[PDB]
RNA sequence: UAUUUAAAUAAUAUUUUAAAAUUUAUUGAAUAAAUAUAGUAAGAUUAUUUUAGUUGAAUUAAUAAAUAAAUAUUUAUUUUUCUUUGU
């Protein structure tokens, strides 16, 4: 948290890093169709007391190495450009996860950011999770701990997170790779 | 009349399928029943007799034979020569397919009852005793259900004691 | 009245005859008496086991999670799913094996069935959905009609402004996804209740009604009006599925009572709507989709106004047929490049496999179509083998005509389209 | 007197039958215009303190990021340093010497 | 679109090989397809079927000629329009209508080639 | 169960209708008082607007390459085949509603290296795109498809025999069509000089490179 | 013009695109034999349906049982339109999947004079954990809880309260619980 | 007894209240929960010969227009399906996305044309014998 | 030109009685049609016991200037301080 402008200001940061003032550092934004983990909040998350372990990001992030191999097969974990891997499951295998969480037809994450009263093009938006099986309430309770202050809210099909974007849905995304769904 | 959608019309498994009925009601007794598929039976029939109907009066006023076929096409069938590019099955042929199959379903239906029947007596003949199913650990059985099985066993089961049985804590007969 | 409301309560006597009954008033005894209906949780439905008869292995309690069996019984031959089991986001996630019945009132066998179909946990919101549906869609339509003041020709005679009409109200649509989960959520709460039975056939003896009537009184079939309904899917049998009814039991099932035969499906066409901008002025009926459900199909108000629901074998292999393909394309992706490895995806189209058990209908236009396959040999669109002289052919792009053309050993074979 | 309608609030203390105005803390409507406009001035001193910051192409509004893209993509095709295209409308010029400049 | 011919069928008749060849043989010697023009926009798209005379229509013509390609009937008749490949005799022809000279082959060739090499975008 | 009444909320029914103004609206002037309206202020920039789509506009349709990268790393679509519109349609990596001539263009958005090579037919690809692909080793080939002929692709089964697809208009030819950039399937066809000097040598022939389907089977286990 | 078989289209041809040699990648066509299952359902249904015959049940509609159910010119046209074309999609599927298993044979030979058998059976194989869980959720309860109904999996199966239950017969049959109940809070 | 009976009543057009004068004037920009409706800045007035000789003041850029007015424009375009809150408004310009859902629908999935912009793309080369009475 | 993140594809309707004579015809000023339309005069508009903000402000026709204000519906910012404060 480094206010660059007012570091250029006041004669602490060379005249040059006005780009950097004014544009954020450009960084492959995640989207629903190109995983690009950030390493940054996967390691706030690892920082964050959960009662969960969480995989390395070593293991989460596909694997790059040579591509000198003439054909390519149907290995599990390959390389991929857009960062898809299957679950890699628990981190311990001697503990059992209170819920489960079920992928869509296309691969993608449950997490879908929606807003509230769109037709006036209300800038207030929601995250809505509605691929939640299991015990609801310790995904909800883990939700908490995640987002101190937000609105959580529970139901049958759906776990509505309120004041979140896609910046917390890819928070959301990154602990439910840790996790292992 | 408009635009409507008469190849979706004719198009589903059953005769109910595709129409527009707005005209029913959320209860029907037997007699509604009975109207409302004679009414589906009869509107679908109407429908291919008319347009049938209409088609042969048609072709006898252009002068043509009730099918559509011209002189061409008739002194082509004198020949002997095939007329259509691609001649479909007929009412005679599928009628007969759907005779075969029936039969065939009723044989296999036979050799099945055959094969049950004997494994039902060497099953009978093994398990003289009910299995771990018979048990009252998570809940009670069902009366209707322990009458109805009775016949597949020795040993009366409808007599129940009023203490949840277990296999474990108590011996059974 | 209302509750919070002072007309509550202003009738403060005479509302109860001091002098008791002396035929059915009686005094409590004390916490030992048991009263009639009594039960500590609301139960507006006060249905019991003897007035209401449950059948299934188990009475439907906590510790089980759902009535039927857990393991095929060793002493029962049990016949497997016909489709694979694959358990996706809803399913009870546990094996679930129903004992099916004989027209004795005897257990034949026991048939595993689908979690996917008899699995998914039911929910009040596709239950309530579905019941909606229902409700707007069965009331007629037709007698909506009301005069209107261009209408009354000569306040009191002259019509309203806007009244309702059959053409303005409304008909909704509704998605094959949505009917299809709220069936099998409502299939998978009459199993969870215990009223689903399975029976090999529905065939009567003669056509006529008392027979039908004897086959109910032998197998204990509630069929009075005041007693519990019975919602019949018939479609056959095991070995010979039928889509269509068998015609002994369509005609005897016809009773005054509440007993209702419906088609063994979950599924619906797409409904279409070609009157949304209401360009056909001339169109009578409500607004929406004018391809609506019939009433034959399977549906949550029929379902919870019959008590006990008797689906048959042949209904149950349609219906997993007709879902096979349903709950292979929602699994995810990692998991359903796994099906041809486990077996699940081989197709007797290609000759993996023989060909698998079908319908008596579908079996029947299959043979008519390998009879009618050999046509199809000495002409160039043949549907077996379309386009078979590509990579032997030859294109050239005419300029001068402004046309790509396909040549084959120096002469023309593409086809220069009529206008 | 633009509500003609005036809302009726829950009597708590009897007091609240005397008085009229319901926040008697708050500044009336002129006072607290004012106020909030010398706010909104004081605020838009603090921001303006520091010299105009210039911004890159991309960070830029809409309606210039992509005139200002454009008018510079056919010599961004040749990598060569000092070539300027002056385009006419963009930040304009403050005046004085900026630290960011 | 129901009016003319457009995207839409007209003859709804589909005879075997055999039915084809005799329908041909019906068609008097000297006879081509560029002999029978196109009808006009204000003229219905109807086909008689296989009738006497039925070369004569146009639709019927074109569709029957589509079938036996199907079928791999032998063409007995000539194509629609005949290309000018190459400069051969006639060296010069006769037209009062100035409708030759333009569906040349050779004149719109060299059409194509100019607004092939006037692209200087 | 309420009258939303403006400038005072929600009100039940029956309330004071007095002070009331919705009924007039549902049945600004202080805005409009200079005679300044805001339709004749700003004058126009063209007699067809901005973005006005016309004729000829080739307003393509988006499709992300890290959407296809993902698509192929899910499944839905086979890399061993090359890859055209029908495949992506049948495979229902994008749903009929965003088809519409002309038919897409290969944007490369947050994709930085492709590791496997691809072969796909599109039109109108980036140019980052286009090295992206030729840097992998895939082939890619912009075609450009008139709108017949992108029916026939999206529906050839109501073709049973090739037909005669008319050429691209004069815009798309010098556009996608003869474009070396772009990568266009008539480049080489418009560099070819021999079709200019005899009008029986401009046909150009192409051919394939080289390196039933009845369900009914015999039962050969027995 | 074959863009659905997987080749290069004409245009492709045309161009000249050197695509022949391009790759031998392994791929299971779950998603093409999931499609190729429903274009033969929908081919057998459009059989059923064109050959539909009229079998009335009711005496008034009973002078059609020997037609179809469709007027001739309908039928031909139905056949020309929707039966035909099903088939060929079918064709079109079949032809893309046995591509795609020849290719898969090479690739299988090729990692076998590779890598070795078990190599090669362990580099072609998908099976994760949640395959398993998916496949058969016995083998999966300890790992997690994936049930509807999370208060009856066997790690919670402590929460449910099971009661004291007993059939008495003086009310006919009926099972009971035992246990009193709990003296619900009344006022204030 | 029987008087003049009411029918139907066709619906208005679907794109009716987005005007052309709003086409051309004004154009959106910005993503999809900031959009924001620009116009060309500068003075708009026929003067005589001789006036404004310089032309480097007059300037062709882009400033939006009065939020007020941009809010009953939007509105405008909100008209069509009000009580549906989970549907965005209309665009100013028609989308690739609103030509493919304009016949994407289930009942236009027989009709050939009409379908994957046949209006949009420039008609095919008429036949060489084309003629009309 | 394309090196930037989303989404629950649904349209149909929108007070009432009236504020005016021109219309289209017929029979020797009446007769029968017109929810035709009035920048729109005026009124009536069915449902208690309730649970949170302002009580006289705003007002710049028209080139590169931070911002109109009230009323009402939803909705968002827990940072310091001796107490307080509807932004
Ligand atoms: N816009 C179009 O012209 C268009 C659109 C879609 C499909 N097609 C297909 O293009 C082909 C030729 O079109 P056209 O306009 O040149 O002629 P056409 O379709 O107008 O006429 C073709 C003639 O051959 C018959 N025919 C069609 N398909 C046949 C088959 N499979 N076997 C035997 N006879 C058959 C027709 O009934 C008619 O007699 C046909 O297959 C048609 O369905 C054309
Ligand atoms: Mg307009
Ligand atoms: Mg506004
Ligand atoms: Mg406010």
């Amino acid at each position: 948290p480094t206010d660059v402008a007012a570091n250029i200001s006041a004669g602490a940061m060379p005249p040059e890093a006005n780009v950097a003032a004014a544009l954020p550092v450009p960084r492959i934004q995640y989207s629903k169709w190109n995983r690009a983990l950030r390493s940054d909040v996967y390691d706030e998350l690892l920082k964050l007391p959960l009662r969960y372990k969480l995989h390395d990001f070593a293991k989460l992030c596909p694997p790059q190495r040579c591509q000198e191999e003439p054909e390519a097969v149907g290995v599990v974990g390959r390389d991929s450009a857009v960062g898809y891997l299957p679950p890699l499951g628990p981190a311990d295998p001697l503990d059992t996860i209170p819920f489960f969480v079920h992928r869509s037809s296309n691969g993608v994450l449950p997490g879908k950011v929606f807003s509230m009263h769109p037709r006036n093009l209300m800038p207030a938006f929601y995250l809505r999770i509605q691929q939640v099986e299991g015990d609801m309430f310790r995904f909800e309770e883990e939700l908490l701990k995640i987002f101190p202050t937000k609105k959580i809210f529970v139901r049958s099909h759906s776990i509505y997170v309120y004041n979140v974007a896609l910046d917390g849905r890819m928070v959301l995304h990154h602990w439910l790779l840790g996790l292992g769904f | 009349g408009g635009f409507t959608m008469k190849y979706k019309k004719g198009t589903g498994l059953w005769d109910e399928d595709h129409v527009n009925d707005y005209k029913t009601n959320r209860y029907l007794s037997a007699r509604a029943t009975m109207r409302w598929y004679q009414e589906m039976e009869r509107h679908q029939t109407r429908n291919s007799l008319n347009a049938r109907r209409a088609t042969q009066s048609h072709n006898n006023n252009r002068g043509l034979h009730h099918t559509g076929r011209g002189a061409f096409e008739r002194e082509l069938e004198r020949r002997g020569v095939q007329v259509e590019k691609y001649p479909l099955t007929t009412t005679t042929g599928t009628m007969r397919v759907a005779e075969l199959v029936i039969l065939r379903r009723m044989e296999l239906e036979k050799r099945a009852e055959e094969a049950l029947a004997e494994q039902r007596g060497e099953l009978q003949k093994k398990n003289p005793t009910p299995s771990e199913w018979y048990d009252e650990s998570k809940g009670p059985l069902n009366p209707n259900f322990l009458r109805s099985m009775r016949s597949h066993y020795e040993v009366d089961i409808a007599n129940l004691p009023d203490t949840p049985l277990i296999r474990g804590q108590r011996e059974f007969f | 009245s209302s509750i919070f409301s002072p007309r509550y309560d202003w009738r403060t006597s005479g509302v109860h005859d001091i002098a008791p009954r002396d035929e059915g008033d009686f005094l409590y005894q004390g916490p030992q008496h048991v009263l009639p209906g009594a039960h500590p949780l609301p139960l507006h439905h006060p249905h019991n086991t003897i007035t209401r008869p449950v059948i299934s292995p188990y009475i439907p309690s906590p510790q089980r999670s759902h009535p039927y069996f857990t393991a095929p019984l060793p002493e029962l031959p049990h016949f497997s799913t016909t489709k694979p089991i694959v358990y996706t986001y809803g399913t009870m996630k546990e094996r679930i094996i129903a004992p099916v019945f004989n027209l004795k009132n005897e257990v034949i066998y026991t048939r595993e069935l689908d979690p996917f179909i008899f699995g998914m946990y039911p929910e009040v919101e596709e239950l309530s959905k579905n019941l909606t549906y229902w409700m707007v869609r069965c009331q007629n339509f037709a007698s909506k009609w009301d005069y209107e003041t261009r209408e009354i020709w000569r306040y009191t005679w002259g019509g309203r402004t806007k009244p309702s009409k059959p053409w303005n109200m409304l008909m909704p649509t509704m998605d094959v996804k949505t009917w299809s989960k709220s069936n099998r959520m409502m299939l998978t709460l009459k199993m969870l209740q215990g009223r689903l039975q399975v029976v090999d056939r529905l065939t009567l003896e003669e056509p006529t009604q008392e027979c039908y009537l004897e086959l109910c009184r032998n197998m204990s079939w509630d069929v009075r009006h005041t007693g519990g309904g019975v919602l019949f899917m018939d479609g056959g049998s095991r070995i010979t599925p039928s889509s269509e009814f068998d015609r002994a039991f369509f005609f005897g099932s016809f009773f005054n009572g509440r007993n209702k035969i419906v088609r063994p499906t979950v599924l619906c066409d797409e409904q279409y709507d070609y009157n949304k901008t209401a360009a056909k002025q001339r169109m009578k009926g409500p607004k929406g989709a004018k391809n609506p459900i019939p009433i034959n199909r399977f549906n949550a108000y029929d379902a919870m106004k019959h008590d006990r629901l008797v689906i048959t074998e042949g209904a149950l292999m349609q219906l997993e047929d007709e879902l096979y393909e349903h709950k292979l394309q929602i699994l995810p992706p990692h998991i359903r490049n796994q099906l041809p490895e486990y077996g699940y995806l081989d197709s007797e189209a290609l000759g993996d496999c023989v060909p698998s058990l079908k319908t008596i209908q579908m079996e029947a236009a299959a043979r008519t179509e390998e009879a009618e396959s050999d046509m199809y040999k000495s002409f160039i669109d043949n549907p077996y083998n379309p386009w078979k002289d590509n990579m032997d052919a030859s294109y050239a792009v005419d300029g001068a005509d402004g046309t790509v053309q396909k040549f084959v050993d120096g002469k023309k074979v593409s086809w220069s389209m009529l206008s | 007197a633009f509500r003609r309608l005036v809302k009726r609030h829950k009597i708590t203390n009897n007091q609240m039958l005397l008085m009229r105005r319901r926040e008697p803390y708050k500044p009336t409507m002129k006072d607290r215009q004012e106020i909030a406009d010398r706010a909104k001035l004081e605020e838009f001193e603090r921001k303006n303190a520091d010299g105009l910051m210039f911004v890159p192409e991309k960070a830029l509004p809409p309606w210039q990021k992509s005139l200002a893209h454009n008018a510079k993509a056919l010599g961004s095709r040749i990598n060569f340093r000092g070539f300027r295209v002056r385009v006419a409308d963009g930040q304009d010029e403050p005046g004085f010497p900026t630290p960011f400049r | 679109g129901a009016f003319t011919k457009g995207r839409r069928p007209v003859m709804r008749q589909k005879y075997s090989r055999e039915a084809l060849q005799a329908a041909l043989a019906m068609v008097p010697p000297g006879f081509e397809v560029a002999d029978v023009p196109r009808p006009p926009q204000r003229i219905l798209a109807q086909s008689e079927g296989i009738v006497g005379r039925w070369y004569s229509n146009y639709w019927t013509l074109h569709s029957m000629r589509y079938q036996c390609l199907l079928a791999g009937v032998e063409w007995p008749l000539g194509e629609r329009q005949r290309p000018r490949t190459n400069y051969d005799e006639p060296f010069f022809f006769a037209d009062f209508e100035e409708s030759k000279a333009i569906r040349d082959y050779r004149s719109r060739w060299i059409n194509v080639n100019r607004s092939l090499v006037g692209m200087t975008k | 169960c309420g009258h939303n009444m403006i400038k005072m909320g929600w009100m039940k029914i029956g309330g004071s209708w007095k002070y009331s103004r919705g009924y007039n609206d549902r049945r600004g002037q202080w805005q409009e008082r200079k005679m300044t309206p805001r339709f004749m202020l700003a004058p126009r920039v063209s007699a067809g607007g901005p973005r006005n789509r016309y004729e000829g506009k080739l307003v393509f349709s988006p499709l992300r390459l890290s959407k296809l990268l993902w698509a192929i790393d899910t499944g839905r679509i086979n890399p061993n085949e090359v890859i055209t519109l029908y495949h992506l349609r049948q495979a229902n990596v994008v749903g009929e509603r965003e088809i519409v001539w002309p038919g897409f263009v290969l944007i490369s958005n947050g994709v930085r290296r492709v590791p496997y090579p691809i072969h796909i037919e599109l039109q109108n690809a980036s140019a980052e795109s286009i090295r992206l692909i030729e840097e992998a080793g895939g082939s890619f080939t912009c075609v450009y498809m008139t709108h017949e002929g992108l029916y026939q692709e999206l529906h050839p089964e109501e073709y049973p025999i090739f037909m005669d697809q008319e050429l691209p208009e004069r815009r798309g030819l010098e556009s996608l069509a003869t474009n070396p950039s772009k990568r266009g399937w008539l480049t080489r066809w418009y560099e070819d000089s021999s079709k200019y000097a005899h009008p029986a040598a401009g046909r150009r022939y192409s051919h394939y490179l080289k390196p039933t389907l009845l369900p009914w089977h015999s039962y050969n286990t027995a | 013009m074959s863009g659905a078989f997987g080749c290069g289209s004409y245009r492709s041809v045309v161009a000249g695109t050197q695509n022949v040699p391009r790759r031998m990648t392994f791929y299971p066509s779950a998603y093409e034999l999931i499609q190729l299952h429903k274009a033969h359902r929908e081919v057998i249904r459009h059989f059923y349906v064109r050959d539909k015959i009229f079998d009335n049940k009711f005496p008034g509609n009973a002078l059609a049982n020997g037609l179809f159910k469709f007027v001739p010119n309908r039928r031909e046209n139905y056949h020309m339109r929707e039966l035909m074309e099903s088939i060929r999609r079918r064709s079109i599927w079949m032809h893309r999947i046995k591509q795609q298993r020849e290719i898969n044979a090479k690739v299988v030979e090729n990692m076998e004079v590779k890598y070795g058998k078990k190599a090669a059976a362990s580099m072609l194989c998908f099976t994760t954990p949640d395959s398993n869980a998916y496949f058969a959720p016995h083998r999966y309860q300890d790992v997690a809880n994936s049930w509807p109904n999370y208060w009856q999996h066997p790690s919670v199966n402590h929460v449910v309260p099971k009661p004291r239950w007993r059939r008495h017969r003086e009310l006919g049959g009926i099972t009971r619980v035992e246990d009193p109940f709990a003296v619900q809070a009344s006022d204030y | 007894r029987k008087a003049r009976r009411v029918q139907l009543q066709p619906t208005e057009y679907l794109a009716q209240h987005r005007m052309q004068v709003w086409q051309l004037r004004f154009k959106e920009m910005g993503p999809p929960f900031s959009r924001v409706w620009v116009a060309l800045g500068g003075k708009m007035r026929r003067r005589r010969v001789g006036r404004q000789v310089d032309v480097k003041d007059m300037r062709y850029y882009w400033r939006p227009i009065e939020p007020q007015y941009q809010r009953l424009y939007m509105s405008r375009l909100r008209i069509r399906d009000h009580s549906n809150k989970l549907r965005q408004p209309m665009r100013l310009r028609a989308t690739n996305a609103d030509i493919g859902s304009g016949s994407s629908s289930i009942e236009w999935e027989r009709a050939s044309n009409r379908k994957y912009g046949a209006m949009l793309a420039p008609p095919k080369r008429q036949d060489f014998e084309f003629r009309v009475v």
